[PDB]
RNA sequence: UCUAAGCGGGAAGCCUACCUCAAGAUAAGAUUUCCCUAGGACUUUAUGUCCUCUAAAGAGCCGUUCGAGACUAGGACGUUGAUAGGUUGGAUGUGGAAGCAUAGUGAUAUGUGAAGCUGACCAAUACUAAUUGCUCGUGAGGCUUGACU
RNA sequence: GAGAAGCAUGCUGGAGGUAUCAGAAGUGCGAAUGCUGACGUGAGUAACGACAAAACGGGUGAAAAACCCGUUCGCCGAAAGACCAAGGGUUCCAGUCCAACGUUAAUCGGGGCUGGGUGAGUCGACCCCUAAGGCGAGGCCGAAAGGCGUAGUCGAUGGGA
RNA sequence: CCCACUGUCGUUGAAAAGCCAGGGGAUGACUUGUGGAUAGGGGUGAAAGGCUAAUCAAGCCUGGUGAUAGCUGGUUCUCCC
RNA sequence: GGGGAGUGAAAUAGAUCCUGAAACCGCAUGCAUACAAGCAGUGGGAGCACCUUUGUGGUGUGACUGCGUACCUUUUGUAUA
């Protein structure tokens, strides 16, 4: 239920060297020159050489 | 010479900022802007508001060059708690701290 | 188990997701292009496809399968008028789905969803 | 769950407002010492 | 006289034999095949450092997904493509759709017609989505002996 | 220097400190399930409070799953609707703000700030009348303090335009 | 409406006594609002030592009071015999 | 919230504002550490890094190795589970 002794900060830190965090895939789209999160539209509205929304 | 920008009083944790300070620590400041305008992560926006701080001091009161700069220095101190009540079953209660942190940014040639 | 097994089930039980399915066409009928969530998206397709096909054959049969299915005057007017004769040479795929980042609020993997020669 | 209060206004003034406690000597001597010890309220 | 020298038989038991795992077996094994052959300075003089040039074989990120799965890992595919959805045909289940016509006062019955509908199945089919990409991984791999050259 | 300890000096600090020899003690802390404050481990883990249920388009905004407008879907309906008494005390309405508060964000709020808002001969209270019960001039009783009670006077939950 | 016989759940609870599914009484020795009376060796009790403000084989608060404890715990710098 | 400018003797005297300790939590540099079993020290002792001198010097780290079961209390007697 409850532990008999207080855990050290090594072992503590230990357990934390799976946490680190990773970078997504991002390109350049150069029809539009701009960056984005590959397989997504951009934030205006661009993707593989057509419009949403104009 | 490096300049400083300095995020006192973010409404975050500093054990949850860290995780995104070690994401750019180092880089290249066009990257690490990247990096932290396409992350879902809540410590990115206010680490790319330091970072943003950053350069424009950089290059207003330094007059520096922005596509030579780098992410030098970066660290995550705490700040100071907010104390709260919350009450649990049968009568008791628990202390809830609500954490703080700062935020210290450093960009250099 | 799952194997070889349809269907999603969203946290709903089943006649609040057919409810949901069928507001969703609805409404993609109407506007021709909405947001989602992604696995809201992909489902979608199984539900609003079938319908189009359906009005490709403008009978009184047809006409109220279509109304059982949408509960909607509208839609069905427009399904035998305006959607089924525009796509009556096109064999199937008259959507397009486009993942659009991610919700604010909730950090939810969104996308877009139109016709495929809307405007 | 009902509970221990249960308020009312004019049974509360009845047993333990100013007239009460003056229509009796204990009551008095309760007055001199809540004046004594300087309290802002001397009854409820 | 079965034992002291010497030579034998003998059990669902022991070791093999059958199935599965297994080189972190730190002694880290083997076999087939594939890839990398540029220049300058330089001194803490040695698998030494610095600057331009280079970035392979391959792996991963990402996407479509699975008879694989808690998250992983693992399998297949990403336009020179059937990976998933849809579309078309088939199969299956249910059991005689809607409209119309006829017979009947009516409930209803009959014909059109085993009709209409049919998750997850089989086969075809680029109609929709699998992109223009990015990151990692280098530039022949110390020394000493002995054999072949 | 045998020890409790002492001496010198760099940095910080910015105004007091004190030989020697006597004198007086709130004179020395690791423990008392010791007392007060602060900060850890558990761990970014359990949980986020009824299994009535949501979806989309537009707006505003720095930012919208949650706010506003619209179009749909769903739930209660002897209650999850409407109204009084008690209790609370400005929570009511408008403009404006989002730090803290709201088990998430909030542009929203019963949150902050600035103004506004409750109109009676007939509704109610007060008022007249009394129940139970209280207090009680004189009076009876009691070391004192005090107890009971007559005439009276209060006291609605009941009667009176 | 008042109650509380059985079971699962809940036991750092939604809750310091509940929910849900069943269960009993339901014109009476019934249920209930408002106001009042009884006060601690006392009250009240169709009686279980029950209840008397989440407290009951003698309520709570202040004082006597720093009760007493042949019991348990703790007791702080250095050297020498 | 900060970075310049400016005030002031002083701004890590900037309003949570004299001084600013410890527990606790970061970032940077050096060395060690992924074939090895235990109160984490102690006696040895190689190598590396930085200062310095021409060192039988100084500072940090510590491969490998002998020995080695915390403190208080109470007990006849406690690593004591
Ligand atoms: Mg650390
Ligand atoms: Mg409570
Ligand atoms: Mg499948
Ligand atoms: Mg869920
Ligand atoms: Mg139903
Ligand atoms: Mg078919
Ligand atoms: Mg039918
Ligand atoms: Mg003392
Ligand atoms: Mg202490
Ligand atoms: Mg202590
Ligand atoms: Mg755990
Ligand atoms: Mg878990
Ligand atoms: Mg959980
Ligand atoms: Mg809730
Ligand atoms: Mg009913
Ligand atoms: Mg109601
Ligand atoms: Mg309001
Ligand atoms: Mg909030
Ligand atoms: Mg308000
Ligand atoms: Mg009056
Ligand atoms: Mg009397
Ligand atoms: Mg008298
Ligand atoms: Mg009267
Ligand atoms: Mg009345
Ligand atoms: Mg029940
Ligand atoms: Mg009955
Ligand atoms: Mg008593
Ligand atoms: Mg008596
Ligand atoms: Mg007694
Ligand atoms: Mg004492
Ligand atoms: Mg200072
Ligand atoms: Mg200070
Ligand atoms: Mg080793
Ligand atoms: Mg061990
Ligand atoms: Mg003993
Ligand atoms: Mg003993
Ligand atoms: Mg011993
Ligand atoms: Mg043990």
């Amino acid at each position: 239920a409850v532990q008999q002794n207080r855990k050290s900060r090594s072992r503590r830190d230990m357990r934390r060297s799976h946490d680190a965090l990773t970078e997504n895939a991002l390109t350049v789209d150069q029809a539009t020159g701009e960056t984005h999160r590959r397989h997504h539209v951009t934030k205006d509205g661009f993707y593989r050489g057509r419009q949403l929304f104009a | 010479m490096e300049v400083t920008a300095k995020l006192r009083g973010a409404a975050i944790s500093a054990q949850k900022a860290r995780l995104v300070a070690d994401l750019i620590r180092g880089k290249s400041v066009a990257h690490a802007l990247n990096i932290l305008n396409f992350s879902n992560k809540k410590a990115a926006v206010l680490v790319k508001k330091a970072l943003e701080s950053a350069i424009a001091n950089a290059e207003h009161n330094n007059s520096l060059d922005v596509d030579d700069l780098k992410v030098s220095t970066i660290y995550v101190d705490e700040g100071m708690s907010l104390k709260r009540i919350m009450p649990r079953a049968k009568g008791r209660a628990d202390r809830i701290t609500k954490r703080t942190c700062h935020i210290t940014v450093k960009v250099g040639v | 188990m799952r194997h070889r097994n349809s269907g999603v089930k969203l946290g709903r039980t089943s006649s609040h997701r057919k409810a949901m399915f069928q507001n969703l066409a609805n409404s993609l009928f109407e506007h021709e292009l909405i947001k989602t969530t992604l696995p809201k998206a992909k489902e979608l397709r199984r539900v609003a496809e079938p319908l189009i096909t359906l009005a490709k054959n403008d009978t009184v049969a047809n006409r109220r399968l279509a109304f059982a299915r949408t509960r909607n005057a509208a839609t069905v007017g427009k399904l035998f008028t305006v959607l089924g004769p525009r796509y009556k040479e096109r064999n199937g795929g008259y959507l397009r789905v486009l993942k659009a980042g991610f919700r604010a609020g909730d950090a939810a993997p969104m996308a877009y969803v139109e016709l495929v020669d809307r405007e | 769950m009902k509970r221990t209060f249960q308020p009312s206004e004019l049974k509360r003034k009845r047993v333990h407002g100013f007239r009460a406690r003056m229509a009796t000597k204990a009551g008095r001597q309760v007055l001199a010492r809540r004046r004594a010890k300087g309290r802002h309220s001397l009854t409820v």
